[PDB]
């Protein structure tokens, strides 16, 4: 099997200035007939790979003049001739040589931005919940920027690690920021063994944790 | 205008057997050889299989872990493609997708939206759907509310706010996994102006179990 090689998991850059993304090939993509068997794929956040550009350099219909392609044997280069926000996603590089068809692991293109505080929402169980016996708190940490951020529960002031669900969005293609959804899952009898729950975030923003909370008895 | 469809993922029992279709329009599928071309974690995109056109034979091509167990074809006169799946396992999971190469040295250039295929013994589960509304007044200038969606499987459910005319402050993020089976979230941010003046409605639909659940936002 072809080994394709993209050694950098993800790469910064600003919008405006340039930036290349290299692939690397165990054996030469050079076909008999004179054609070099290496294509570059996009593929955006809940989206279908894209083609961007096929046999090295040429451009398939529709994608934007920016983008370009080089190389030759086992290296080979994708550039951006200048980088826009919206070209978050991972690109993708593909040998079309021999069977069985391979694909390098990716790169994803990261857009730095100005910092950003994130917009912190603490919600306590809905009513409906409540009657059905759950009582999942939840709490949104949204639009933030830089990417990492870590969240700390309090429950009438003891952290809680247990029956946290976390999850994260992908950097938005038009903002550049990211976002964070943590919820803590109780049952209606824990939940009102307690009174106050806290969401705790901990950003490079701030130098004290953000904080929001509220109290069952209310 | 150029398209392939990808149909026939869901939930599937480990073991058992499933049938994916593509169905291709707006080029010459007759010249077009096809592939299938899965994603899953941790393996990223991995080639699967490919069905040559005529002229070549109808020749297919397998990648060595579904060799015996899937089988390509393709139909020309309903310009589609299938890929039979038997004895599954679990690693079978992932995103299916169908891709061709129109033409020699072409790459492949069209691609479909992709199906999901799970292999699990677990079974189908409908959604709860509960609002999520903010507990202090507002005011301050912009609010969030929320959707929380848990206790569903398999994946995927498709959440709208206001049928989809409330598009831009929204976040839906992944649905995460444990004993109370799916938990899915979803925020929006809109105007105080905007609500609760106005009523603001979470929709979700869960294909799998034909679920459609309407909740609207209301002031707690
Ligand atoms: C190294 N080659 C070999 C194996 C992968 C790649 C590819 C290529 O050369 O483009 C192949 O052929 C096609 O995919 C093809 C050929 C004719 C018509 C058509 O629609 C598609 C021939």
């Amino acid at each position: 099997d072809i080994v394709m090689t993209q050694a950098a998991p993800s790469v910064p850059v600003t919008p405006g200035e340039s930036v290349s993304i290299s692939c690397r090939s165990s054996k030469s993509l050079l076909h008999s007939n004179g054609y070099t068997y290496l294509h570059w794929f996009l593929q955006r956040p809940g989206q279908s790979p894209q083609l961007l550009i096929y046999r090295v350099s040429n451009l398939a219909s529709g994608v934007p003049d920016r983008f370009s392609g080089s190389g030759s044997g086992t290296a080979f280069t994708l550039r951006f001739s200048r980088v826009e926000a919206e070209d978050v996603g991972v690109y993708y590089c593909m040998q079309h040589l021999e069977y069985p068809f391979t694909f390098g692991s990716g790169t994803k293109l990261e857009i730095k931005r100005a910092d950003a505080a994130p917009t912190v929402s603490i919600f306590p169980p809905s009513s409906e919940q409540l009657t059905s016996g759950g009582a999942s708190v939840v709490c949104f940490l949204n639009n933030f920027y830089p990417q990492d951020i870590t969240v700390s529960w309090k429950i009438d002031g003891a952290e809680r690690s247990s029956g946290v669900l976390n999850s994260w969005t992908d950097q938005d293609s038009s903002d550049s920021t990211y976002s964070m959804s943590s919820t803590l899952t109780l049952t209606k009898d824990e939940y009102e063994r307690h009174s106050s729950y806290t969401c705790e975030a901990t950003h490079k923003t701030s130098t004290s944790p953000i904080t929001k909370s509220f109290n069952r008895g209310e | 205008e150029v398209t392939l469809q990808e149909s026939g993922g869901g939930l599937v029992q480990p073991g058992g057997s499933m049938k994916l279709s593509c169905a291709a329009s707006g080029f010459t599928f007759s010249d077009a050889w096809v592939d299938w071309v899965r994603q899953s974690p941790g393996k990223g995109l991995e080639w699967v299989a490919e069905i040559r056109n005529k002229a070549n034979n109808h020749a297919t091509k397998y990648t060595e872990s579904v060799k015996g167990r899937f089988t390509i074809s393709r139909d020309d006169s309903k310009s589609s493609v299938y890929l039979q799946m038997n004895s599954l396992r679990a690693e079978d999971t992932g995103i299916y997708y169908c891709t061709s190469v129109p033409q020699l040295g072409r790459g492949f250039a069209y691609w479909g939206q992709g199906t999901l295929v799970t292999v699990s013994a677990a079974s189908t589960t409908p959604p709860s759907v509960y609002p999520l509304a903010p507990g202090s007044g507002g005011a301050g200038s912009m609010v969030t509310l929320g959707c929380l969606v848990k206790g569903y499987f398999p994946e995927p459910v498709t959440v709208t706010w206001n049928s989809g005319a409330l598009s831009s402050g929204v976040h839906t993020f992944p649905a995460v996994l444990q004993s109370d089976l799916y938990t899915l979230s979803s925020s929006v941010t809109v105007p105080s102006s905007t609500w609760p003046s106005q009523t603001v409605t979470c929709n979700v639909a869960h294909p799998a179990s034909s679920t459609q659940v309407d909740k609207k936002i209301v002031p707690k």
